[PDB]
Order: structure tokens, then C-alpha cells, then sequence
């Protein structure tokens, strides 16, 4: 488990010196920009599960012999393996824009994923067919402004994007 | 070229994608694009006047209109015209293209071979190209004639 | 697009008449989304070429074949990054705004390169559609129109 | 390693739920300190050269006998005092560490995680370290708020020394 | 939630009977038990072995140690079984182990540290790797020590051991607290110089090392892609009858 | 537009005026006679007259 | 039971060692939210009774048979909507309990444990309450930061509904 | 822009670009404007003839001197009437994004055509000159960027 | 040539006598004069660090300093130092008079010459004067660093 801060740290006692005045230049711009981390993330977890059936509604309907008879996503059980681990794709991902740093996401959630994936003889590539309509739905509730002050989160919105292509790379 | 295709040649030459150095300088030539077709366009306004204006301020009333000068003879005083408004418009391409390479592709190939072949003054030309740097940055303002200024004297310091 | 409207008033002894100043004013404008466009297709180019890649070959299996150019992980390894090559000249078109760039360094000379190199032409007008349906599924709408712009240029190029 | 932003992370992962509105306060809380906390990583990184030399020279007044008994752990060669700023210049490595993390997770893994074991097999006493950082404590020239901010992790690196 | 995936266990040691008290080595280790007590020696021993199996031996140090744990065995409020689980979700032990290591290799290395056996097949660690993801990692060793193979061999009152490895390697020191694939990111295998010259010539720095271009670059993105070719038609050309073959209109 | 982007773009335009009279009339220009006449043409209409 | 004050403490038990400055942190940041929190827990106190019936005869609008089909479970008669101001009742107050905690505790234990057995036997379709709570999260009134406050834990209770 | 985009894909032997497709697109956005530049200019006709005549006769008094050409009240009412001729044009390619109308209406032979008549080239290009800067204070800010940027054109090609 | 001179120098060639806009020129340059002289003293401090950064920031670990580029010889990279050792003077120089004539005179005359006649890469020359503009701009401070990226990006835009 990494982080931004702590990530600073780490290659700075790789190298032995003490912290530059830049790199807290750097830090500052972090904690200025904290207030506007914690509104995207509040927004994710409130519409987490609305998210998961929505994506759903579009994995399977896209490649629909999954939940036809023979697919990996047809029984009952098999279907809500699907929907007990799209949802884990949601947890670790708000858990890396917390953090800050996709290092927390590479140890768990998708270290042993690609293995898993051609062992039980589920589609790996069906998975990231669908994280990419998480990652649709996920920005555009991100950015829209309901009841909130004016601000600029851009940023956020592209490096938001780049944990779910890290999320889609590893499984595909 | 332009600043455009010279950032992607030098993203090209060495296999590179398109990475974060090279969208800045796309973006800030898509910053300043506003005010370089502003300043073309009125640059294209007048351009007879500001030679017009170069010529009185810098050759006029010389020995180079006097017989003996080089711009005596009533054909060399249209081919100094014509020359300053070469330089005028190929400077007005090389501001809008954001790129000083068609200067060197197009206009300062052999022309100082040209300039010493035919006896053709070299330092009345180069204070005749600061004359219509001065009129054409007092015309569009500081803020367009410095980059007005920096390929007319271009074409000066390539000249000289 | 600003190469192109000078030397088009170049040939002519006029000044960039200003409808093209207007056209070079509108570029500028939209030269935010251009970028990123660009940006998009940039960090995202291995999928890219794996879902080419997968589709071509779905679709033509001749160079599988043995009899076919592209038959062995050498071979297809070559032909996986001709299809990069053609991914990157069309986020350079993207960027520049008008096909010249790109023109420039896939397509003038392209037949008679492929015809001495014994590939057909076809499957890689193929490999691009490919590109231009991945990347269609990989942006939205405004952007997939155009991106499928350049896509569409390469694909009636190689043809 | 402990960070309150990881500390709210390693809670809500352990119970397979979601970032709910008590870890995420957590994290608001850590700003407005972290503000402050920054404050005090440039006051001692500034004045490190003088802190080092300001603490491996007072420890040599209260204890004497250090620089004239002649042994492997004692300082009184040379070597052993090209080793004290080492080690003393350890220390205000990890406190400016665990002062921009805001947590005492790298104070807590790479200082004070298995200090007793050492200190037992070379024979250095920790009555030493904790006079230098007595020093530091008191010799930082800082003030306000940034100087209750580095007072807690030198205070914590005292009590897990003693 | 959802009920276990059925896996095939595949054939181990510890799933034999192995008869009999009086006949087995000394090698078997000692099965420290907390109602034997008869002295503080034997109750040192309970703790200090009890954090062998948890932290390996090197770690117990002083800081690692949970004071009040061992301040509450000596009592007899808690279990040893009990004690495990105080040890196992501490996160003294999450540092050290859980963040480090990976959802599918945890399941492998909590299973020879509190059960004592090694993971059958990778498919029991694939199984129980769900079970870690959504109930938590306490909620996963909850599961173990609730499980029903735990009561039956170690009980309520017995500090686990490595069951039956007769001709085999021991638990703590065959696995490490970390393995390969994350060696970089826990270890220092970056600064270190020794492993940088086994690495230079690796055959993976010699694909890092060639310019932009080359098809050895896209030759790990070739095998990726399939979808080979069909042969040629059986039928014989000959045959084919041209003249009889072209449709008109 | 190919002759314009192979033997007038890339080129001066006394150069390209030269090696068009090699293309097209086949022989070099004699003087200057032809010379800022051809470039005189130019200068009012461009490449094209 | 779930509060940040809580968390602080159950992280620090477990592990044995005191309060560091990673627990104390929190503390330090919770006041700040829970000045903003407080505000929102006077904004649904009195506009309670506004609320409840506003909400209960919302879901009447969207769901129209619950109040023609006879059954036990539906609100056919006076005795179902006796028990619907009683249900939905209840449900403000534990956000308003969960406003004041600052955790989403009193919402954790009091409210959504074991809601998916008890929704299953007595057949109460938990799309009724869903309704009734985005009815509750747009016709508050609040404003400002505090109307973000009650609608983190609405829309929690939302998440667990489904 | 449509005449010029084909003809300039006419000169060569392929299609319209995406990148003409979008300047096509983008000219289409900008029309309605355009046409609210040209209903202004239209119904402004009589006051900006005028006003840009009176600026040319106290800018240069020699064309009404008994010297000069605009000599008398029906010579002068022709200099009014070429004024309004000029911004006639120059609502016709505000209109139609081309310089195609001005130049061929009105560029492309009056240099021989006023040398013949006896006419100053310069002072028709200073009465087109206030005809730009009475346009330019007439509209709105960038709007009359729009509309001087043709009066511009049509200035630049008179002289 | 000065700010001084060329002020003199343009008073002179008019016969004027020193006017009123002349000495606002000089009482400029007489102010400008402090930071001029304090960024000379700090730039010739270090300049092996900046060229040293300078290098390390662009023209390290490409293919340039790889074989086949223009500064795998060794004696080529003592050429490449020294080149931009006289980019970072020649622009001191500048900086201090105030008027970037020496560099016309002195360092842009026949350059582009020399630089095509030895296949010397002209991008990276450009990049590599970029890399040290920013690294003097960020030692000196943005007051001065403007002066100094004035005369560096002028060597830049004459090389092209
Ligand atoms: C914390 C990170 C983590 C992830 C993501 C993970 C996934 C994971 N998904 C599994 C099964 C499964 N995975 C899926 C999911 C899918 N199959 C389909 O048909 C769809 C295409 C697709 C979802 C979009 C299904 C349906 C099962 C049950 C398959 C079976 O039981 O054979 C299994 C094996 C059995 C299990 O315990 O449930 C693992 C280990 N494990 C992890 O530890
Ligand atoms: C952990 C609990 C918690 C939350 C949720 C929180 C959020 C939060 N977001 C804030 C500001 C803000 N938040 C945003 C966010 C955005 N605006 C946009 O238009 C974008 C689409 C979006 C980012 C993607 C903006 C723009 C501001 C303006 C004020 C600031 O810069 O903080 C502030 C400033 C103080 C205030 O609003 O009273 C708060 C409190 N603070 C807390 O203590
Ligand atoms: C950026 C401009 C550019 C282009 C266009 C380009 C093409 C190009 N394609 C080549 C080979 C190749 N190209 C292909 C092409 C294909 N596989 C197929 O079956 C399809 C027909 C097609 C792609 C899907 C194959 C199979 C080879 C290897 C042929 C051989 O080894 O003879 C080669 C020779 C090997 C090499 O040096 O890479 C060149 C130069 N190079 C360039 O620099
Ligand atoms: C990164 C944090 C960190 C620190 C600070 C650290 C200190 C540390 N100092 C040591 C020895 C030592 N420490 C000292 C320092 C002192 N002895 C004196 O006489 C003086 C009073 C005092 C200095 C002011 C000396 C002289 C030795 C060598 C003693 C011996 O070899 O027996 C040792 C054991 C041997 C070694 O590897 O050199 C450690 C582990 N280790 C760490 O990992
Ligand atoms: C349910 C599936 C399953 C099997 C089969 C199994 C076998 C198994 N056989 C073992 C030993 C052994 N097995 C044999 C067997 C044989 N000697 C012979 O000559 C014969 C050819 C052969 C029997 C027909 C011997 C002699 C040992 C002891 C070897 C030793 O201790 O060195 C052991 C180690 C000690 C123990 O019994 O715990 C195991 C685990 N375990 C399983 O879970
Ligand atoms: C686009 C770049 C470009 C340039 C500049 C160019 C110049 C050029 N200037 C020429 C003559 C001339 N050039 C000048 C110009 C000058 N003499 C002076 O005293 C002044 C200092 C200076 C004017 C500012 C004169 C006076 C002649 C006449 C020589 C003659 O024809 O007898 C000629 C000889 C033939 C002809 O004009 O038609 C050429 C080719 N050609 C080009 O393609
Ligand atoms: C303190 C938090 C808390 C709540 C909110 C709660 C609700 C709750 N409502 C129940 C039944 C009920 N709930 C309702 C309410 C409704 N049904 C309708 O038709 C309407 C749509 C809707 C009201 C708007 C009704 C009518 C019953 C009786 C159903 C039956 O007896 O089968 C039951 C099962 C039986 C019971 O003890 O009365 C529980 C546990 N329990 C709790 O502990
Ligand atoms: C649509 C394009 C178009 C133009 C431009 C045009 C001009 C035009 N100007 C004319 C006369 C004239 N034009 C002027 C013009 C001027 N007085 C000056 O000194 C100024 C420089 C200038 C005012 C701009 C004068 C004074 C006459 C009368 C000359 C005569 O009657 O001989 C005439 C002859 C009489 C007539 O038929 O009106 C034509 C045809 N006709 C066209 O169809
Ligand atoms: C005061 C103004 C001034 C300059 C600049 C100047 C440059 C100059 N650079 C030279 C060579 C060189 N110049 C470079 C420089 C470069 N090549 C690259 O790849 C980089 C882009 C760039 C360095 C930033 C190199 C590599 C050579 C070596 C060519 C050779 O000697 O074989 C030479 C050939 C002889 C020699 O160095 O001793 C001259 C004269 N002379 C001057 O009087």
C-alpha cells in the first residue's frame, strides 16, 4: 500500500537525501488539490451500485451468448460471480483515486487476475469490454455538477480514466 | 514546414509518440494562433503602405536614388519595391506558420549570391528590412511585431 | 492545415486571403479536442493493435496461412507493427488537421512498397478498418466521427 | 505502511465494504494538518547541517568517557565519529520523513522497528540517541504550530527508545 | 455470500491416517498446549512458539509482539485458538505480510502459517481468493480458523504445526514473506548491483534494449493474437471442370 | 499539384524558374533578359502564369 | 460500533501501542465535518413531519397498486399505511442518528443489517423505499455543504437497499 | 467554401477530406451568424455608404477638387454608387465564406478598369478603408473582426 | 554594440542632439543595470552545472549520445559541451550590453553554414538551448531568467 505522499518517500530514502524543497512544492499542489480528490470520490461510492447494473445491462447485452446457454455468465451462481467482482473492479479503483497512486490496486486486484482468468475458462477480454462502460459511466457522474461548487477537476478526470485502463490492461 | 509538422518530425525521427513536451508546444501554438491570423490580416491590409512608408524612412533622399545609386534607374526602383514586398510576405508566412524554415527554403537559399552577383547593397537592404520592422511593429503592436520582428530579422541576419 | 493554406496562397502572388485566416482561426479553436483525441489514441495503442489484430485475422486468414506474408511470430510480429506505424500517422493527422503529414509518410508510396514486399494491399485496408472500429468503440461519438475521418482517408488511401 | 490516508484504506478493506463517510472524513482531517505539517519538513531540512553537528556534539558534553574509551561501539576514534553523524543524520532523515507522510509509519519501519535487538548486540546505548534528539527538540528554531508538529515525532521516537 | 466453488484437493501428506503415538520420530514438532502449564518455562515456550509459526522466527523482535495478548495467555481469558486469531489480524502482521503480499499467494503462505499444510492445488488457492476479496482479510482468516479441518487436528488449545512433512522442506523457511513477482517493490533488488549484472544479460533487457522498429518488439503481441489461418482445399484441381464452371447471368 | 509540391515548393524561385525552362523548353535560360522577366511574371500572377 | 473516534480506537487496540499522531489525526479533522454535520441534522429535525408524509404518499404515487391489492404486506387498508409513516419514519431517524455519529455506524447496525433477509420474508420490495428516500434527498431544502452531508448517507442507504 | 473545397479536391483525383468535411461543417455552425452580419449590413446600407464617402473626402480631397475626378454632384453620386457596389460584395462573401464573389464581381480587372476611367486606385481603396472601420464600429466586437477581415481582403486586393 | 551605443548611434546618424526619448532609453538601461550585473555574477557561477543540466534534461539517453548519432564520438560530445558553453557566454554577453548584437556579430553569422557543412543536428541544437534556457531561468530567478530567455531564444530562432 503506496501512496503519493508515501510514494515521495520511498524513492527519497532509495536515495538517501533529504527531501527537496520542489518535491514539497509538489506536495502542496497535492493537499491544495485534496478537497476537490475527496468530492469525486464521495460521488463514485454513492452511485457504486448503480454503476454495476448499468455496466450490466450492457456486458451482457453486447455479447449476449454469455448468459445464453453455454456462456461463462449463464447460471445463477455464474451471474452473480460476475456481478461479486465487477463491483471489486469499483472497489480497489476508488481505493487507488484515495490514494492517489495505482499501487494498492497492481497488489490485489489485479496481480493474480490473468491467471485466474484462463484457469477457470472464463473470457478475459469480455471482462474489459465492460470495464470500459464503467469507466464511461464513471467519469460522467465525476465531472457532472448536481448541487456543487464551481471547480475544475480535470486532471482527475483523465488520471480517474487512466486507473480504469490500467484496471481493462491487466485482464485483457 | 510549420511548428506543427516540425514537432511531429522531431517526434518522428526518433520513433516517439506524441508525449507530453510535444502537446505543449501544440498547445501553445494553438494558444497564439489567435493573434497571429489577427496580425496577417492586417498585415495583408496595407502592405503597399508599409513599404511605402520603409522606403521614406530609410532609402529615400539618399545617394542610392541618386544617380551612381543602385536604385536610380526607374526599373531597379520597381524591383527594390518588389523585393521589400517579398520580404514582407514571406515574413507574414513564416509568423503564421510559426516556423522560420520556409524563410530558409524560399527566400535565403542564394540570394546573397544574387545580392553580390548583380552589386546589389547589402547594408541599405538590411536597414530597409529593420525600416519595414519598425512600421510593420508600430502597425499591428508589440505583441504580434515582436514575432514580426523576429523572422523580418531573420531575414537580415541570414542576409548579412 | 496552415502548410496547406500557405503555399495554396503562395502559388498565387496574393496575401492569405482572410476566409483562410478564418478556417486557421476555427483549427485553433478546435485544436484543444484535436489534442485530446490524440491523447486518447496515444496512451491506449496496444489494444488498439491487439483488436486489429484480431479482427484482420478473424477476417482474412490467408496470412496465417503459410502460403500468405505474414505466417510465423516473426512475420506476424512485422505485420502487428505495420499496423502501429499506421495507428501513429493517423494521430499525426489527427494533430496537424488535414492529411497532408500523414500522406507524406504512409500513403504516396505505399503500392509499390507492398507489391514488392509481396503482402496485399486489401488486408491491410483491412487492418486499418480495424483500427478505425476499435477506436470507434473506444471513444465517443464526436470523437469516433473523427477519428474515423483519418481512419477513412488511410482505409481509401491503401485501396 | 501507516499513513492515515492507508489507515483508512486497510480499515474499510479488512470488511469488505466501500469507502463509507467515516473513512473518508478521516482523510479531511489529515489536510488541514498536512498544511502545517509541510511547514515543519522545510524548517529542519533547512537547518539539517547545523541540527546534525548541533546534536553529535552536544552527546559528546553529557557523556565524555564516549570519546576517550577505546572500543568498536565507542565514537572516541575517528570512525566512530565519522559513524555518530551517520547516525544521528539517520534520525533526521526519518523525522522529516514521517513528518510530510503525516502518520508514524516510516518512523515506524525503518527506525524504531527492531531497535531493541540492535541495541543489545552492539552495545550502544539508547541513553545516547535520546540526549541528541533532546537537542533537536530544542534547537530547531521553530514556532507555532509547525513547532508542536515536529515535537511529536521526536518525542515518539524517545519513548520507543525508552 | 456465495457458497465455495468445488476444487480437487490433490494427494498430500497430512490427508493419511499415519496410526498410532508411540511410533512416529522425534522430528514431529513439540505440541505445546496451554493446559499443561506446571510452570512459567512451559508458558514462555506457548508464546514464543506461538509466534514461530505466525512471524517466522526473525520477526517476533520486540516491537512486533502484541504485549496484552501475551499478557491476557498467561491469564487464561483467551484460547490459544483464540490467541491465533489476535496475532493473524493485527496489523503488525498486515504490513508485514498482507499488504505485501497477493490475494492468491496469501491464501498459500496464511494456510502454511496457521493450518500448517500447503495449498493442494492452485485451484484451492483460486477458491479461497473471492473469499478473501469480499469479506476482508479478517473475515478470510475467520474462515480458517472457524473451518472445520482446524478444530479437528490442532483443537481449541494447541498451537499449530506442520502436519506430517516426513521428507519435506520446512514451512517457514521454504516460503518467504514475499516472493519473486513482488521482489522490487518490498526488497532492493533496484540498488543492489549484484542482481543488475544476472539482469543485463537477461533475455528480457535485450527486448528493452532495441531501437523503435523491429518485430521482436511486437513478437510477445503475435502470440497473443491467434487466430490462425485454414489449409488448402482437399479437393483436387483437376477435377474443378472450368469450362462447365462459369455461371451466365 | 504534384509539380508544385516537387519543383516549386521546396525550392527559390529563381532556382525554380531555371530548372522549369530545363523541363518544359528544354534548354537554360540565355541571360537576365529572361531572367526577372520570367520573375517578373511571377511576381504579379505566380507559378501559374 | 463504526465512528471515526472509534476507528482510531479499534486500529490502535489491536495492534497494542498508544495513540500515535495517525489516530490522533483523525480527531483533528473529524470536528471541522462535524461542525458542517450538526447543520444538517437541524435541517431534517425540523422539517421532519414535512418529510415523512411528503415522502410516504411519493412512493404512493409511483407504486399505485400498494394501495389496491389486498394483502398483509401491502398498504391497503389504514393498518399498512399506519406502518408506512412507521417504516419510513424510522429511516429519518437513523440518518439523522448516522449525521450526528459522523460514521455511518447507527446506519450500519440499526438500519441495513440483515435487510436482505427481512425484505425477502415479509416480501417488502426494497425498490418502495428507494423511492421514498431520493424523494427525501431532493426536498430536504438544505444548502451548501451540508446539503452534500445528509446526502452522502441517503445515498449509502441507497447502495445497500440494492 | 463548398466551390473552392471542390475544386481543389477536382484538382486532384480523390474525394473531399475529413478535414474539408469539418470545415464545411464548421461553416454551416457560422452561417446563421453570417446572415445576421449580412442583415445588419443590409439594413445599415444608406448611413455606412455615407459616413465611409464623407471619411474618403476628408481623408483625400483631390477627388473632389475640379481637378479630380468625383468633380460635381453626379460624379460624386457614382463614387457613392461604387462604394455601395463594393459593400455589396462584401456582404456577398461575409454570406459565402469564399472570396470567389468579391474576386470575380469585382477584383480581378479593375486595376485596367480604373486606369481607363481616369480614376485614383487608392483613394476607391481608402473610401473601402472607412467603409471597414464604419462596418467595424457598427457591429459587434469579433463579429466586425469577421466583417473588416473581408472588407480587408477586398482593401488589400484594390491596391 | 550597446543599448548605449546603438542609442548614440541612433541619435547620430540623424544629427539629432540626445532628446528626451533617448535618455528615458539610457535612465532604462541605467536602472535595468542592478539585475543585469547581479544575473551576470550568478549565471558565470555555475555554467558547467547548467551546461551539465542542460545535457542531462535533453540531450542524454537518446539516440544522439547512441551510435550513429551526431555525439557518440567522444570528441563529439567535447564539441557539444563546448558549443553550448558558447550558446550560455555569448548570451551573458548579450544579457549585459543589453542589445543582442554581438550575437549576430559574433556567434549567428555562419552558423547554419557551419551546422549543414558538418551534418549537425539543428532540432536538438534548439532543444538543448530550450533546456538551458529553462535551467538559467530557474537558477537566476524569472526577473532576469525573461532577459536571458530573450537572447537565448534569439540564438534559437536564428539558428532556424
Ligand atoms: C480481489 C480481486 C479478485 C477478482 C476480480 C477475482 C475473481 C475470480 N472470479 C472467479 C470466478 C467467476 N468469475 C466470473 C465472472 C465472469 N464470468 C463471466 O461469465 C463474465 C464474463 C465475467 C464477469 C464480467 C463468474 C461468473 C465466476 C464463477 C465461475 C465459476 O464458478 O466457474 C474466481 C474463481 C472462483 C471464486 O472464488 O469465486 C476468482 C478467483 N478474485 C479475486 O481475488
Ligand atoms: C470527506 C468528506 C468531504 C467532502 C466530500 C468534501 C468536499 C468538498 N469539496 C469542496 C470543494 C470543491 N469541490 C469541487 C469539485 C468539483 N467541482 C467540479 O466542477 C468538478 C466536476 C468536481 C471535481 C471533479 C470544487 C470545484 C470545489 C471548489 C472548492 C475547493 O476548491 O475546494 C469543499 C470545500 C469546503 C466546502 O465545500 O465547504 C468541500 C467541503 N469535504 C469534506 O470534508
Ligand atoms: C510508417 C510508414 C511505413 C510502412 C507503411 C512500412 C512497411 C513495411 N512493411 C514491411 C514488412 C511486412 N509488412 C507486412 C504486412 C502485413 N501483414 C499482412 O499480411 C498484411 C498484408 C499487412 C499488415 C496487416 C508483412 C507480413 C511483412 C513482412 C514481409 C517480409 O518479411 O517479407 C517492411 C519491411 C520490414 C521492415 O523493415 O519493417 C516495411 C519497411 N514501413 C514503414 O516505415
Ligand atoms: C537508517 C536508520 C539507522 C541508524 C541510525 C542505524 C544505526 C546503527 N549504528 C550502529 C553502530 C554504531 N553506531 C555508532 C554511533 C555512536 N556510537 C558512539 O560511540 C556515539 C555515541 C554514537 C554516534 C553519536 C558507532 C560508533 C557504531 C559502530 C559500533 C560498533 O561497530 O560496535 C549499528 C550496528 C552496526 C552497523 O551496521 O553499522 C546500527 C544498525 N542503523 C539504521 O538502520
Ligand atoms: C488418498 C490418496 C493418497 C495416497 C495414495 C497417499 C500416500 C502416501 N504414501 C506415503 C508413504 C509410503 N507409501 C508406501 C507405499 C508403497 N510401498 C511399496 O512398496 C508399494 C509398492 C507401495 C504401496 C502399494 C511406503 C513404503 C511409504 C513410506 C515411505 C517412507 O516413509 O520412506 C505417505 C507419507 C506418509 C503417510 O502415509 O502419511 C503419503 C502421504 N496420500 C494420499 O492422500
Ligand atoms: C523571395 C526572395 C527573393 C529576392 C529578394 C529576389 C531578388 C532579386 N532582386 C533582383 C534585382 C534588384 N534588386 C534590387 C534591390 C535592392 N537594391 C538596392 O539598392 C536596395 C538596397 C535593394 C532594395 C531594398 C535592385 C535595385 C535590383 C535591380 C538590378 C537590375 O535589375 O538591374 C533580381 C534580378 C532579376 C529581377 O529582379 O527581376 C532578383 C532575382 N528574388 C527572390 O526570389
Ligand atoms: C428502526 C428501523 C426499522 C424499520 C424501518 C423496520 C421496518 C419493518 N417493516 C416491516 C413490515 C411492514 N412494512 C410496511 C411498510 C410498507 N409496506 C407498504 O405497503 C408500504 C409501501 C410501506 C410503507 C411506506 C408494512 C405495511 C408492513 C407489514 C407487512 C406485513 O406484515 O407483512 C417489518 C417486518 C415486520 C414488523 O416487525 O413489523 C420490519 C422489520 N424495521 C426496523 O427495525
Ligand atoms: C461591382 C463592381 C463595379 C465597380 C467598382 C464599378 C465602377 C464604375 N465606376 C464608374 C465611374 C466613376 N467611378 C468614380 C469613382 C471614384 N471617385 C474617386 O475618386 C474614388 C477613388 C472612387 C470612389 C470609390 C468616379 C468619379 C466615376 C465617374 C467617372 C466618369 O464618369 O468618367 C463607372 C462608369 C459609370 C457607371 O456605369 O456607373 C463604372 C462602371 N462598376 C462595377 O460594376
Ligand atoms: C561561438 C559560436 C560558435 C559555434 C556554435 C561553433 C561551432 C562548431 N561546432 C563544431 C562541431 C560540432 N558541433 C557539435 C554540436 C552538436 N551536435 C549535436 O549533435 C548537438 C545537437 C550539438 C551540440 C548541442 C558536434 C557534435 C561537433 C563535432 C563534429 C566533429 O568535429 O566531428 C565545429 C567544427 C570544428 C570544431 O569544433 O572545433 C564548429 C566550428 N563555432 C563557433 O564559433
Amino acid at each position: 500500500t503506496l501512496d503519493v505522499f508515501t510514494k515521495v518517500v520511498s524513492q527519497a530514502d532509495s536515495r538517501g537525501e533529504f527531501l527537496s524543497n520542489e518535491q514539497l512544492d509538489a506536495l502542496a499542489n497535492v493537499v491544495k488539490e485534496g478537497n476537490k480528490r475527496l468530492d469525486v470520490v464521495n460521488r463514485i461510492t454513492s452511485n457504486a451500485s448503480a454503476i454495476v447494473t448499468n455496466a450490466a445491462r450492457a456486458l451482457f447485452e453486447e455479447q449476449p451468448q454469455l448468459i445464453a446457454p453455454g456462456g461463462n455468465a449463464y447460471t445463477n451462481r455464474r451471474m452473480a460471480a460476475c456481478l461479486r467482482d465487477m463491483e471489486i473492479i469499483l472497489r480497489y479503483v476508488t481505493y487507488a483515486i484515495l490514494a492517489g497512486d495505482a499501487s494498492v490496486l497492481d497488489d490485489r486486484c489485479l496481480n493474480g487476475l490473468r491467471e485466474t482468468y484462463q484457469a477457470l475458462g472464463t473470457p478475459g477480454s469480455s471482462v474489459a469490454v465492460g470495464v470500459q462502460k464503467m469507466k464511461d459511466a464513471a467519469v460522467g457522474i465525476a465531472n457532472d455538477p448536481n448541487g456543487i461548487t464551481k471547480g475544475d477537476c480535470s486532471q482527475l478526470i483523465s488520471e480517474v480514466a487512466s486507473y480504469f485502463d490500467r484496471a481493462a490492461a491487466a485482464v485483457g | 514546414q510549420d511548428a506543427i509538422t516540425a514537432v511531429i518530425n522531431s517526434a518522428d525521427v526518433q520513433g516517439k509518440y506524441l508525449d507530453t513536451a510535444a502537446l505543449e508546444k501544440l498547445k501553445a501554438y494553438f494558444s497564439t494562433g489567435e493573434l497571429r491570423v489577427r496580425a496577417a490580416t492586417t498585415i495583408s491590409a496595407n502592405a503597399a503602405a508599409i513599404v511605402k512608408e520603409a522606403v521614406a524612412k530609410s532609402l529615400l533622399y539618399s545617394d542610392i536614388t541618386r544617380p551612381g545609386g543602385n536604385m536610380y534607374t526607374t526599373r531597379r526602383y520597381a524591383a527594390c519595391i518588389r523585393d521589400l514586398d517579398y520580404y514582407l510576405r514571406y515574413a507574414t508566412y513564416a509568423m503564421l506558420a510559426g516556423d522560420p524554415s520556409i524563410l530558409d527554403e524560399r527566400v535565403l537559399n542564394g540570394l546573397k549570391e544574387t545580392y553580390n552577383s548583380l552589386g546589389v547593397p547589402v547594408g541599405a537592404t538590411v536597414q530597409a528590412i529593420q525600416a519595414i520592422k519598425e512600421v510593420t511593429a508600430s502597425l499591428v503592436g508589440a505583441d504580434a511585431g515582436k514575432e514580426m520582428g523576429i523572422y523580418l530579422d531573420y531575414i537580415s541576419s541570414g542576409l548579412s | 492545415i496552415v502548410t496547406k493554406s500557405i503555399v495554396n496562397a503562395d502559388a498565387e502572388a496574393r496575401y492569405l486571403s482572410p476566409g483562410e485566416l478564418d478556417r486557421i482561426k476555427s483549427f485553433v479553436a478546435g485544436g484543444q479536442q484535436r489534442l485530446r483525441i490524440a491523447q486518447a489514441l496515444t496512451d491506449n495503442r496496444e489494444r488498439l493493435v491487439k483488436q486489429a489484430g484480431d479482427q484482420l485475422f478473424q477476417k482474412r486468414p490467408d496470412v496465417v496461412s503459410p502460403g500468405g506474408n505474414a505466417y510465423g511470430q516473426e512475420m506476424t510480429a512485422t505485420c502487428l507493427r505495420d499496423l502501429d506505424y499506421y495507428l501513429r500517422l493517423v494521430t499525426y493527422g489527427i494533430v496537424a488537421g488535414d492529411v497532408t503529414p500523414i500522406e507524406e509518410i504512409g500513403v504516396i508510396g505505399v503500392r509499390e512498397m507492398y507489391k514488392s514486399l509481396g503482402t496485399p494491399i486489401e488486408a491491410v485496408g483491412e487492418g486499418v478498418r480495424a483500427l478505425k472500429n476499435a477506436a470507434s468503440t473506444l471513444l465517443s461519438a464526436e470523437d469516433a466521427a473523427e477519428a474515423g475521418s483519418y481512419f477513412d482517408y488511410v482505409v481509401g488511401a491503401l485501396q | 505502511v501507516k499513513t492515515p490516508i492507508t489507515e483508512a484504506i486497510a480499515a474499510a478493506d479488512t470488511q469488505g465494504r466501500f469507502l463509507g463517510n467515516t473513512e473518508l472524513q478521516s482523510a479531511r482531517g489529515r489536510y488541514e494538518r498536512a498544511a502545517a505539517s509541510l511547514e515543519a519538513a522545510r524548517g529542519l531540512t533547512s537547518n539539517a547541517q547545523r541540527l546534525i553537528d548541533g546534536a553529535t556534539q552536544a552527546v559528546y558534553q553529557k557523556f565524555p568517557y564516549t570519546t576517550q574509551t577505546p572500543g568498536p561501539q565507542f565514537a572516541a576514534d575517528s570512525r566512530g565519529k565519522s559513524k555518530c553523524a551517520r547516525d544521528v543524520g539517520h534520525y533526521l532523515r526519518i523525522i522529516t520523513y514521517s513528518l510530510v507522510a503525516g502518520g508514524t509509519g516510516p518512523l515506524d519501519e525503518y527506525l524504531i522497528a527492531g531497535l531493541a535487538e540492535i541495541n543489545s548486540t552492539f552495545d550502544l546505548s539508547p541513553s545516547w540517541y535520546v540526549e541528541a534528539l533532546k537537542h533537536i527538540k530544542a534547537n530547531h528554531g521553530l514556532s507555532g504550530q509547525a513547532a508542536n508538529e515536529a515535537n511529536t515525532y521526536i518525542d515518539y521516537a524517545i519513548n520507543a527508545l525508552s | 455470500a456465495l457458497p465455495l466453488l468445488q476444487y480437487k484437493p490433490s494427494s498430500q501428506n497430512h490427508r493419511v491416517t499415519s496410526f498410532g503415538a508411540a511410533d512416529q520420530n522425534e522430528d514431529t514438532p513439540y505440541i505445546y498446549r496451554i493446559e499443561d502449564v506446571s510452570s512459567y518455562t512451559d508458558i514462555q515456550n506457548i508464546i514464543w512458539a506461538s509466534y514461530r509459526q505466525v512471524f517466522s522466527e526473525h520477526e517476533i523482535l520486540k516491537f512486533n509482539r502484541q504485549k496484552t495478548l501475551e499478557s491476557q495467555v498467561k491469564n487464561g481469558s483467551i484460547s490459544v485458538r483464540d490467541f491465533i486469531r489476535g496475532l493473524a489480524k493485527s496489523e503488525a502482521f498486515y504490513r508485514l505480510v498482507v499488504s505485501v503480499n497477493n490475494n492468491y499467494r496469501l491464501v498459500d503462505i496464511t494456510l502454511k502459517r496457521l493450518l500448517g499444510r500447503s495449498s493442494y492445488n492452485k485451484d484451492e488457492q483460486i477458491a479461497w481468493s473471492i473469499v478473501i476479496g469480499t469479506k476482508g482479510f479478517s473475515g478470510f482468516v475467520d474462515a480458517l480458523i472457524d473451518s472445520e479441518e482446524y478444530t479437528k487436528n490442532f483443537g481449541e488449545n494447541i498451537v499449530p504445526y506442520q502436519r506430517k512433512r516426513m521428507e519435506g522442506r520446512p514451512h517457514n523457511l521454504v516460503t518467504p514473506r514475499y516472493g519473486e513477482d513482488f521482489q522490487e517493490k518490498a526488497g532492493t533488488v533496484q540498488t543492489d548491483w549484484r542482481f543488475t549484472l544476472d539482469k543485463f544479460y537477461s533475455r528480457k533487457s535485450q527486448e528493452k534494449q532495441l531501437r523503435e522498429g523491429d518485430p521482436r518488439k511486437f513478437a510477445d503481441l503475435a502470440a497473443s493474437v491467434g487466430n490462425q489461418g485454414n489449409y488448402a482445399q482437399r479437393i483436387s484441381a483437376f477435377d474443378i471442370d472450368y469450362l462447365n464452371a462459369v455461371p451466365n447471368r | 499539384d504534384l509539380f508544385r509540391k516537387l519543383y516549386w515548393t521546396p525550392f527559390y524561385v529563381c532556382k525554380a524558374i531555371e530548372y522549369i525552362h530545363r523541363r518544359l523548353l528544354g534548354r537554360p535560360t540565355y541571360g537576365r533578359q529572361e531572367n526577372n522577366k520570367y520573375f517578373d511574371i511571377a511576381s504579379k500572377k505566380g507559378l501559374y502564369a
